[PDB]
């Protein structure tokens, strides 16, 4: 009977998942985020959120803690997807899909230039020298060039670009096509 | 407009037109 | 506590299920079936092989993507959500229809005289979480305003009127 362990972790794979948290008699609700890390084959540890059954109105649920990154707009989401009317279960995937859809779009964005490590680009290796948290504002070198550009968070487009200190057009761009346009 | 925001979520819509660039 | 955690899972997954057979993860709904073998050496994941009995060219792109990265948490949550979203596509094209004067042209399009609109779900690589696109074959300003104004189901119905 010990199938369900692995059925479980199965269903984790998927990166989101509802779990019960028994805490001084109550049951609060978990949401667990994970996700995959590309460059170790790993997943990271899970982000949490967890909801506490309201003790104002019937069928409740309230934020009670979490520790999702600074970045995610946590509180407009659930604000935005229950009103603190509607906590339906229906409604909670919904805002745990859309906190998990934005930890990934930052997290596949930091990924993609730290995978390009020691990978040789247009017969010039590739060298990451410094991301922020977010991946929007990055530098890299190329052979003997140093690209830095600025991302916009919201289309994943590089709407800033310097190429040894000089401004650029070429590379700017969605963020995973700059592989493609160093040719230029 | 609450239904197109609602909308924007459930579909992930993506609206073919961008209304933050001129429409020339 | 086994059963409440199963139940949780179960409101996870809501229509879809997943069971474990020999070292593979089958993602079932109604007939569809997704799936994943991975080869877990360590604790970590080598290799990944995916297998599909439908939506073969609908999801060749994400697909394509995870097994290139061996990425499997991008490769089932984007079944997932394509298989949430399809169904999305279905019910909402079936309510225009139902409630207007424009008719099931096709699995994804409906016409109202010479006017066609067209619905889309597209993979934005590397997101699991499929984009929807409405088209249509005239003035696409206009439907996208009054989409963006009244949304989908009103948008398109009071776009067939301007016609």
């Amino acid at each position: 009977a010990t199938d369900f362990v692995q059925w479980e972790n199965s269903v984790r794979l998927i990166g989101v998942s509802l779990f019960p948290v028994n805490y001084d008699n109550i049951e609060f609700m978990g949401i667990r985020l994970e996700l995959f890390d590309e460059l170790s084959l790993k997943y990271d540890p899970p982000f949490y959120v967890i909801l506490k059954p309201s003790v104002k109105r019937l069928g409740i649920w309230e934020l009670f803690k979490h520790n999702l990154p600074k970045y995610i707009n946590i509180h407009q989401h659930w604000q935005l997807i229950t009103k603190d009317t509607d906590t339906s279960d229906s409604n909670i995937m919904k805002f745990a899909n859309l906190c998990y859809k934005d930890l990934l779009k930052v997290h596949s964005r930091v990924q993609f230039f730290r995978k390009l490590e020691g990978n040789y680009v247009n017969d010039k290796q590739y060298s990451l020298l410094h991301i922020d948290n977010m991946g929007l504002n990055v530098s890299f070198r190329l052979g003997a060039d140093i690209i830095k550009i600025k991302v916009d968070d919201g289309d994943d487009e590089i709407i800033d670009c310097t190429f040894n200190g000089e401004k650029n057009i070429s590379l700017l761009g969605s963020i995973y096509g700059i592989t493609n346009r160093f040719q230029s | 407009n609450e239904i197109y925001q609602q909308d924007k979520i459930d579909f992930n819509l993506k609206l073919k037109t961008d209304f933050s660039k001129p429409l020339i | 506590n086994i059963e409440q955690r199963k139940k949780y899972l179960d409101i996870t997954l809501n229509d879809v299920t997943v069971t474990c057979e020999k070292d593979m993860i089958l993602l079932r709904k109604g007939s569809f079936t997704a799936s994943f073998r991975i080869a877990v050496e360590n604790e970590s994941i080598r290799s990944m092989a995916i297998d599909l009995n439908a939506f073969e060219v609908e999801l060749q792109p994400i697909i394509q993507y995870a097994e290139d990265t061996q990425n499997v948490n991008v490769a089932m949550m984007a079944v997932v959500q394509f298989l949430r979203i399809k169904e999305l596509h279905e019910q909402m094209i079936s309510k225009i229809v139902e409630a207007s004067k424009f008719i099931r042209a096709s699995n994804n399009t409906i016409t109202l005289n010479d006017l066609e609109v067209s619905f889309h779900c597209y993979w934005n690589l590397p997101s699991p979480y499929p984009e929807t696109l409405i088209l249509t074959n005239k003035v696409q300003k206009i439907l996208d305003f009054l989409i963006y104004q009244y949304g989908i189901q009103l948008g398109v119905i009071k776009y067939g009127s301007t016609i």
